[PDB]
């Protein structure tokens, strides 16, 4: 029966699994989750090897597939999406931008100190360029941040290019560039641990983190007036949805027949 | 083979190697979807994948 | 069965900030919706982080995006309309005008007091400018008054120019500016709260707010004989539509599975 | 109909007229829109069976979802 | 469905562009506009782009052609 | 379920192959892409080599189908179309013109330094010719430029030859060559790995570029006012939307008779 019970928990682990995947078909930036099993074979010393009956089929790990998702288009600048390898680099606070988490969706706007930070009131990091420099000056990641007013003039429009930098255009035709967003990059993304809302922490199985810059190294391209949905395929889950369920029946009633068994001898 | 961005041609990083058994139903499985070459199983042979 | 649950949630949820969208296609000022999602992947410390499969999808913020919306002409001089980045000001009370509200819409008239007011009897805010002066002379907002007679000469016309300033002409010829509307501006528009009639209230997370003039620094003009239409798509929104129904199709589905899994095994 | 400089268009270049690469001034003329009416209606035709294709498209995968749906 | 939808934004696009090149068939000094599109390609480390598809279609820039108009 | 399931994955692969052609109908330089499949069977030496199915079916590579597309006429002298083989070279940075990409759609134009650019800003190559001289002198390709004041005289009209050359007369009536437009070709077209925007990169199974002139060798020519439109054909694509349809639902079919099978074993 422990056979059939280690069956049936790995039957509905992975409908537990599919089922996450389409609750989350609409979320920005979500990552898909693909269940895995293994084998159980445990034997003794004083245990017969010929004959070796399986243990039943232990859950492996809940993987986290991360390939690109599909991109919808706003029109709007404040929205942003990485074509290629990268995650956006977001901070709860503002103050220590070192306790921060990689994010895959940007659905991204100003507060009233025109900081640009996500849905969630957290801040999004960036390299700190010069207005009349070029590259990256300190590689280290601070919050973007967005004047109203830079000279004076008013903040008029803002566009992102194809290196990440904010440009933003004033009233006196002034273009000053504002910094680059930075982009953040793992040689194992799946070994990332989840955390809430579509964002997830470096960890010891993950690597280190590589900060880098857009369009750049090993990192994707950032685009504005995009985003990323779900990387799901509503097919391939509802058809996985089929399997298990079948597979489910299928060892409920072998659990059935082993309890069967025990009811005849209980009755001679 | 891997792709490094501004350079064409495919880096090779390694070459992988799968063994097979002349009778694979002599291996003692440990779990994990791993077995382990008994005496029932035989020596095992490598080479590339694809050839020999 | 709660994560196929949070998808049907997250899916409804959609349903109705599409519904409401659709709803709105006519009234003026109208800003459009976007419900944007999360998910949920709560944890513990005697948790495996290895096999546990995701609680969800939760709803994160019912944003209402801001961009322009398409004009129409009505040819008729107290209807007004901000092309550009601006909100009216309109204060419920004529003896308080503090407690006021930001609106988009501009079908404006005169009541028996010859105040301009909104449909809803809320009565505009301008600044004061003297007959013979230029610009505000003091910058607090006060209603919007027109008199039938000054000088006497009897009012004729009434005419808005790009610096918002209502000019009446009287029957002895004498053109004296009676005042400018006031522009307010947020700089996060995303944060403002929504009270009833495509009205707007400023927040905490919505910064505070700004006046200045029409056509003046970052805000935009003012443009009379036209109003402003819902900045919806049809066409989106039907697509929209569509796409909600099988994410809540889906997740039906996925909540049918699980019951049928629970009904196997109490038949054994 | 008016336009004002950017940092994509450069910066504005002063000079008369039939001076340099200048064109001429002539009083008494206005200029009209740009546009072509048989070209544009032409391309009205070809957006629309173009956003009918699309629409098609749109409507075999949403079929084939209802398809799975009913297993 | 992303993949048609970006193809039925595209040709609405195209089809706003047109209605306003109309619409200011009498206005002077007007210089028309053309959409251009592009193609969407995005390929990560993980997906064997050896049979995947593209993403669709995706707006260039509403260009603003600059020949010279006729005479009045 | 595995051979049903093989069907529903390759079919659904040729409905987003279709659906990406007619997404792409007005995409200016776009190749058509077609799906092919191929078998699955792997028998084992345990296996009966008689009385044992196939594995389904197996994506064997999305093809870039190269034909030639219809030319609509601009009368833009900036852009061009290429009228046989070849490809434009474009450069992302005009510093390195080594780091560059093909592409087939010639909206080009002039950036504030009057560098021939296409659409996405970045730098058309050409071969740098002197203006005395003849035929190219120095092979490697170079971002065109083309001076608005040459002697001194300013540009007046930019004109395109069948060579490729772009020439530019002045008011002070001088007629000079400022070069020609590069031309690249590979030995096989087919492994070309697509990038975003309509262009393509060198990769080990496309060969080696080869650089060359318009009407020169195996390349085309260089038409001036003309552009390139997809090269699909949309009676087809529809078509073949209808019998991807067909092949869909009868896979699914297929699938379902199967869980209907192992459903009647399980109430024995």
């Amino acid at each position: 029966s422990y056979v059939s019970l280690s069956g049936l928990s790995a039957a509905q682990l992975d409908l537990n699994t599919t089922s996450n995947n389409i609750a989350n078909a609409n979320t920005y930036g979500f990552k898909e989750s693909r269940a895995e099993f293994a084998d159980v074979y445990s034997n003794s010393l004083f245990t017969n090897a010929k004959t070796t009956p399986g243990g039943g089929a232990q859950a492996s790990q809940v993987a986290q597939q991360f390939h690109e998702g599909s991109s919808i288009y706003t029109n709007n600048p404040m929205d942003l999406r990485v074509s290629g390898t990268g995650f956006f680099a977001v901070a709860k606070e503002r103050l220590t931008p070192q306790q921060n988490e990689l994010t895959r969706n940007g659905a991204f706007h100003l507060n009233k100190e025109n900081y640009m930070v996500t849905a969630n009131d957290e801040f999004l990091l960036g390299y700190q360029v010069d207005p009349s420099s070029g590259e990256v000056s300190s590689y280290e990641p601070q919050p973007i941040n967005i004047p109203a007013e830079f000279g004076t003039g008013f903040l008029t429009k803002v566009d992102f290019d194809e290196n990440g930098s904010v440009m933003g255009t004033y009233s006196n035709g002034e273009n000053v560039t504002l910094g680059r967003v930075a982009l953040v990059r793992v040689p194992n993304e799946q070994g990332l641990d989840k955390k809430g809302g579509t964002q997830w922490d470096s960890t010891q199985f993950s690597g280190d983190k590589i900060w880098g810059e857009s369009n750049k190294g090993s990192f994707g391209t950032i685009n504005n007036g995009m985003l990323e949905q779900s990387n799901i395929d509503m097919t391939q889950e509802l058809v996985d949805l089929i399997s298990a369920q079948r597979n489910f029946q299928a060892n409920s009633r072998s659990l059935e027949v082993h309890n069967q068994l025990q009811q005849n001898i209980l009755q001679i | 083979s891997v792709r490094v961005r501004g350079q064409q041609d495919n880096q090779v990083v390694g070459q992988l190697t799968i063994t097979d058994f002349v009778n694979p139903g002599g291996l003692e499985p440990i779990g994990q979807n791993l077995y382990l070459p008994t005496g029932a199983s035989g020596d095992p042979q490598e080479g590339v994948p694809g050839l020999d």
